[PDB]
Protein backbone atom coordinates (compact mmCIF):
# COMPACT_ATOMS: atom_id res chain seq x y z
CA UNK A 1 0.00 0.00 0.00
CA UNK A 2 1.13 3.56 0.67
CA UNK A 3 1.10 4.50 4.41
CA UNK A 4 2.69 7.97 4.41
CA UNK A 5 2.67 9.31 0.87
CA UNK A 6 5.55 7.97 -1.22
CA UNK A 7 5.71 11.22 -3.18
CA UNK A 8 5.70 13.16 0.09
CA UNK A 9 8.38 10.87 1.51
CA UNK A 10 10.58 11.40 -1.55
CA UNK A 11 10.00 15.17 -1.38
CA UNK A 12 10.96 15.20 2.30
CA UNK A 13 14.09 13.24 1.38
CA UNK A 14 14.92 15.73 -1.36
CA UNK A 15 14.38 18.94 0.60
CA UNK A 16 16.68 17.91 3.47
CA UNK A 17 19.80 17.99 1.29
CA UNK A 18 19.50 14.38 0.11
CA UNK A 19 19.26 14.18 -3.73
CA UNK A 20 17.72 10.70 -3.64
CA UNK A 21 16.00 10.20 -6.98
CA UNK A 22 14.19 7.02 -5.89
CA UNK A 23 13.61 6.07 -2.25
CA UNK A 24 13.52 2.25 -2.03
CA UNK A 25 10.13 0.81 -1.06
CA UNK A 26 10.70 -2.94 -0.81
CA UNK A 27 13.45 -5.48 -0.18
CA UNK A 28 17.05 -4.23 0.05
CA UNK A 29 20.00 -6.66 0.09
CA UNK A 30 23.36 -5.11 0.99
CA UNK A 31 26.79 -6.78 1.19
CA UNK A 32 28.29 -7.98 4.48
CA UNK A 33 31.77 -6.58 5.11
CA UNK A 34 34.78 -8.88 5.58
CA UNK A 35 37.81 -7.00 6.90
CA UNK A 36 41.27 -8.63 6.77
CA UNK A 37 44.38 -7.42 8.67
CA UNK A 38 47.80 -8.60 7.37
CA UNK B 1 58.40 -97.74 -3.61
CA UNK B 2 54.88 -96.55 -2.91
CA UNK B 3 56.62 -93.51 -1.39
CA UNK B 4 57.06 -92.46 -5.01
CA UNK B 5 53.28 -91.93 -4.93
CA UNK B 6 52.56 -88.91 -2.73
CA UNK B 7 50.00 -86.17 -3.23
CA UNK B 8 49.46 -84.26 0.04
CA UNK B 9 49.18 -80.53 -0.63
CA UNK B 10 47.26 -77.40 0.30
CA UNK B 11 46.03 -74.53 -1.87
CA UNK B 12 44.93 -70.95 -1.31
CA UNK B 13 41.21 -70.35 -1.71
CA UNK B 14 41.28 -66.65 -2.57
CA UNK B 15 40.84 -63.49 -0.51
CA UNK B 16 38.72 -60.35 -0.69
CA UNK B 17 39.78 -56.79 0.09
CA UNK B 18 37.76 -54.07 1.77
CA UNK B 19 37.04 -50.84 -0.08
CA UNK B 20 36.62 -47.64 1.92
CA UNK B 21 33.19 -46.04 1.60
CA UNK B 22 34.15 -42.49 0.71
CA UNK B 23 32.48 -39.48 2.28
CA UNK B 24 31.62 -36.48 0.13
CA UNK B 25 31.18 -33.55 2.47
CA UNK B 26 28.35 -31.65 0.81
CA UNK B 27 26.12 -34.74 0.76
CA UNK B 28 25.89 -35.12 4.53
CA UNK B 29 23.34 -33.38 6.72
CA UNK B 30 25.82 -30.85 8.10
CA UNK B 31 26.39 -29.42 4.62
CA UNK B 32 23.66 -26.79 4.70
CA UNK B 33 24.47 -25.95 8.32
CA UNK B 34 27.92 -24.82 7.17
CA UNK B 35 28.82 -22.29 4.51
CA UNK B 36 32.21 -23.52 3.31
CA UNK B 37 34.01 -20.72 1.51
CA UNK B 38 37.13 -21.00 -0.61
CA UNK B 39 40.13 -18.89 0.32
CA UNK B 40 43.46 -20.77 0.12
CA UNK B 41 45.56 -17.77 1.18
CA UNK B 42 45.26 -17.73 4.95
CA UNK B 43 48.76 -18.38 6.31
CA UNK B 44 49.69 -14.71 5.85
CA UNK B 45 46.52 -13.65 7.70
CA UNK B 46 47.14 -12.39 11.22
CA UNK B 47 43.68 -11.37 12.48
CA UNK B 48 40.48 -11.04 10.46
CA UNK B 49 37.34 -9.26 11.64
CA UNK B 50 33.76 -9.09 10.34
Amino acid sequence: AAAAAATESDRIAGIFNIPAGIIPTGNVLSTIEVCAHR
Amino acid sequence: DNSLYSAQFDILLGTYCNTLNFVRFLELGLSVACICTKFPELAYVRDGVI
